[PDB]
DNA sequence: TTAATATATACTAATTAATATATACT
DNA sequence: AGTATATATTAATTAGTATATATTAA
């Protein structure tokens, strides 16, 4: 199985660093992957550009990189992304930017999306989903 | 209908069922989502901006 | 019967690794063994992955939160 | 941009799909969507295989 | 070298099929790449399933792509998104969504980014710019 | 202790710290579990003799193989 | 993962095709790799080769292996072989011959051993699942 | 042409590295192929993981494999595995696990399986060399 | 009895590996 | 001394092109 973590898990394990967080990663790299799309790559490194300590969280971030597998936004993921925005949309349920094409990219892959707060992501049609807390 | 995939040379291939049949020598691939498109590949750009205004009009 | 070409790189000695004897890994533990080495993956633990990122002192990444704004309805074909 | 060749396998008609559209999958479902096709991955059938292994008994 | 077409120019070419747009592209093709960010792609295909003509404009779309390549985006993407965000929103400029990660490709792939107008990609730092008029 | 691996035109490539440089420029690459033995190629069959010969050990199946028939297992029906 | 099935669940999937191995098999392929080490294949072959419906047996197993991987038993095995065999030995629990090949192949390619006999379970460093 | 090393070949160069073992070698060389099992390998790294001088004999081992090709058990190997040993037991013919694999592995590549103990001399359709 | 199924091969194109250097930086 | 990346050329491998043919289920 793939396990694609969502951004708030990323920015909580390099903010917070928390034991149970590195313990449930190294369960699971054990015999599954552990993955980041490049879209929540892309929100982490603004979360970087966009603080005062710019050279320590590059440093943070490409340390906690070391142990994931960077998944390109690809072709096959547009088909998805294109039938979950019509849906969402269609239901009156409201996604952010990102998270909708973080979301269909979890879809594409056929992959676990690992959220830090679930909230109207278990509304979202053929998404697997796993909390931590 | 169902079509199998089978090997030629070093290349996989897929069987077409005779309705689905093209008669051109050359496809044109292009993805959709786990899946692909085969379709008559246009010589060029007037013939791809031609060919979209007839589905249109 | 395996042979691998040993050169330069910067002022370091390096070995070209045949295509059958590739890591998946970015370090390698080396150990000597006679007159050679044994060389074997070294990925880093998530243990030292978070223990790595413990050491560095810095500011929150994102400390008012994500802004992810949702995209507007758009009507791009008939 | 990418094309793939026409041929003949039998008196089937065949396509050569090229390396990034190769499948992992034994059979696709074949639809028509315009002057062209869409080809799906079906499930790598365990039905199909415990339904032929029960039939030879 | 490398010309990626923005969304504006791709929904344009496909609705209003203009003879501007396939003579530029006819041009460029000959010693270029005409490209697509799989982020425009991302919004064209969600144009087809709002679409009330869904097998029409998919076919319509798929006619488009077929002398397009279709370029991920990838983890090299990632450093300049992060850069341009941060410095758009220091200068009180927005050029939100999808666009701000289409430029970050175009910058990231050291393309040309095609334009519809001045508003899609506007004071944009960095990013080489083309517009075709409607 | 560690070596990165990095690449060099197509090719994977290791690179070795000083106190396990060689100097010989051509090394045999043996496999052993997830990884791989470097040591130096002897040039023929005698060398490779000589080599062993000058390694002082005990041998290896002093009381001989034991290899037994294979296991036995119902088949089919 | 890897997925690599041993001799008898292998044997009893053929001969008595069982639906529980069925839904198994269905379930697991569609995230994962099914397998079977070159040793495992040995063993059914021979199998074939010894029964009365030869032909038969042949074509079955034909069909059991085209939604499967044959992975060879390589190079890098043989060091897990030698470890596992000399440890087994050491605490007195005996494994069959074959066993101990399968075994350590599916320790050197980290997948999880199928079995029909868990309590296999002695076996150091093993990942394996039971079937019913 | 192949000339694939049987264990006890194996063993005996390791142990007690003959002056006419590297002759044979060294002439054979030159315009032929030496090799040897996946299954020898798995029976040379167990000797090594039994032994109290590990290192050494790792070692001597890493050396004797540096001018071989070490041949996977492949799918290939299977179907003659399953034929000789069904022909095998038909005949009351004793033969140990590995020199089963061993010399089917030899009959797969159409090698001549170098021996140190002769009787390998009862197994059908396999070409053998004895050395002294 | 006509598609389709299954496999096989000689060859050439295309792609990817490997060789052998170069360079500026930490 | 080591890190990191670059790249031209040739060597080698792997993909693709073209074809052939004997069986079998629709």
């Amino acid at each position: 199985m793939i396990y694609m973590l969502g951004t708030n898990i990323c920015v909580y394990a390099i903010n917070k660093h928390p034991d149970s967080y590195y313990n449930n990663l190294e369960l699971l790299a054990k015999n599954n992957t552990i993955a980041i799309s490049s879209i929540v790559l892309a929100e982490l490194q603004y979360g970087v550009s966009k603080s005062k300590k710019k050279e320590q969280n590059q440093s943070k971030l490409d340390i906690f990189l070391s142990r994931l597998e960077i998944i390109d936004f690809s072709a096959k993921c547009t088909f998805y992304y294109g039938e979950l925005r019509t849906e969402l949309e269609q239901k009156g349920l409201i996604i952010g930017n990102n998270d909708l094409l973080i979301a269909s990219h979890a879809i594409a892959e056929n992959a676990t999306l690992v959220t830090n707060n679930i909230k109207e992501f278990k509304r979202i049609p053929n998404l697997i989903l796993e909390n931590w807390d | 209908n169902k079509a199998k995939i089978f090997m030629n040379g070093q290349s996989q291939a897929v069987r077409l069922p005779k309705e689905f049949r093209f008669s051109v020598k050359e496809v044109s691939v292009i993805p959709l989502g786990k899946g692909i498109v085969l379709q008559p590949l246009p010589n060029s750009w007037k013939d791809v901006f031609q060919e979209m205004a007839e589905i249109s009009s | 019967m395996n042979k691998a070409k040993i050169f330069m790189n910067g002022q370091s000695q390096a070995v070209r690794l045949p295509k059958e004897f590739r890591f998946s890994v970015k370090e390698v533990s080396v150990i000597p063994l006679g007159k050679g080495i044994v060389l074997q993956p070294l990925p880093n633990s998530w243990k030292d992955v978070f223990q790595e990122m413990a050491e560095i002192s810095s500011d929150d990444i994102f400390p008012e939160g994500r802004k992810d704004l949702p995209p507007q309805k758009r009507k791009y074909f008939e």
